[PDB]
C-alpha cells in the first residue's frame, strides 16, 4: 500500500 | 486521502485471465476466419476501441457472436487477445505485420505504436 | 520472449470503472440493507473470494440479484466496491471497523491486512 | 513497454  | 494497493490492477487482470482459461462467465465468441475465441465483452471493450464501439451499440451489445473482417489473421487476433488479458505481447519478426494490422483494426493504440517502432528499427 | 506494457492493467481497470459509472454491461445488483449497487460479476469475482465462490456456483452464477448478510454496512460495501474498480481505498478512523468487517466477509485479504495494521498503530 |  502507498500514498498515491 | 485514499491509500492505494500497487498490485491490485495486475491481480484483477490475472484473475480475469484465470476465468478466461476456465471459460467462466465468458459471454461472447469472436469468429476470425472460422477460428473461434471466447472472451468477456467488458475486457474486450476495456482494451479495444473497436469492441468498445460494438458493445455500446444498442443492437450489437446483445449479440453472443461477433464476426471479424475476413482479412483479419486468427494468429494475430490470438496474440492480441492474450495481450488484453495479460499485458504481455508475443511480438516476433514472423507475426509483427499481422499483429500491427490486427491492432489497427481493433483500435489498440499502444500496440500499434510499439509495432511501428519495432518495424522502423529493422529498416 | 514477450514484451510487456506497464500501464495496461491500470488502463483496463480505469475503463472497467468508466463502464461501471455509465452502467454499461453491469449484470448484477448487490443489495446491502436495502441499498443497491450495480456491478460486473467478473470484476466482483476478480476482487473477492466470496463473489468468486458465489458466481462459480452452477445456480447462483445465473442470479441478477445477490443479497448480502444484514450485518453488512452499505457504506463499508461502497468503499470496497470503489476499491475493486480503482485500487484506491478510502480508509478513515470513522469507517475502518466497518471496512475491515466487510472485507473479512467479502474475503479481500489485502484490505483485511491493511485494516489490521492501521488498527494496531492506533492502539 | 519493458522486458518483463
Ligand atoms: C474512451 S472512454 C472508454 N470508456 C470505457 C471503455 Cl471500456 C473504453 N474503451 C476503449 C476505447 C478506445 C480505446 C481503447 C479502449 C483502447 C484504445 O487504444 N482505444 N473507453
Ligand atoms: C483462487 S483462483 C481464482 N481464479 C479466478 C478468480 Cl476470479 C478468483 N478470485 C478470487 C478468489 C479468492 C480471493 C480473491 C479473488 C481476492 C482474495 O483476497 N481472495 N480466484
Ligand atoms: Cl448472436
Ligand atoms: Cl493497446
Ligand atoms: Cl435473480
Ligand atoms: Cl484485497
Amino acid at each position: 500500500w502507498v500514498i498515491p | 486521502s485514499c491509500i492505494q494497493f500497487t498490485r491490485h490492477a495486475s491481480d484483477v487482470l490475472l484473475n480475469l485471465n484465470r476465468l478466461r482459461s476456465r471459460d467462466i462467465l465468458t459471454d461472447v465468441v469472436i469468429v476470425v476466419s472460422r477460428e473461434q475465441f471466447r472472451a468477456h465483452k467488458t475486457v474486450l471493450m476495456a482494451c479495444s476501441g473497436l469492441f468498445y464501439s460494438i458493445f455500446t451499440d444498442q443492437l450489437k451489445c446483445n449479440l453472443s457472436v461477433i464476426n471479424l473482417d475476413p482479412e483479419i489473421n486468427p494468429e494475430g487476433f490470438c496474440i492480441l487477445l492474450d495481450f488484453m488479458y495479460t499485458s504481455r505481447l508475443n511480438l516476433r519478426e514472423g507475426n509483427i505485420m499481422a499483429v500491427m494490422a490486427t491492432a489497427m483494426y481493433l483500435q489498440m493504440e499502444h500496440v500499434v505504436d510499439t509495432c511501428r517502432k519495432f518495424i522502423k528499427a529493422s529498416e
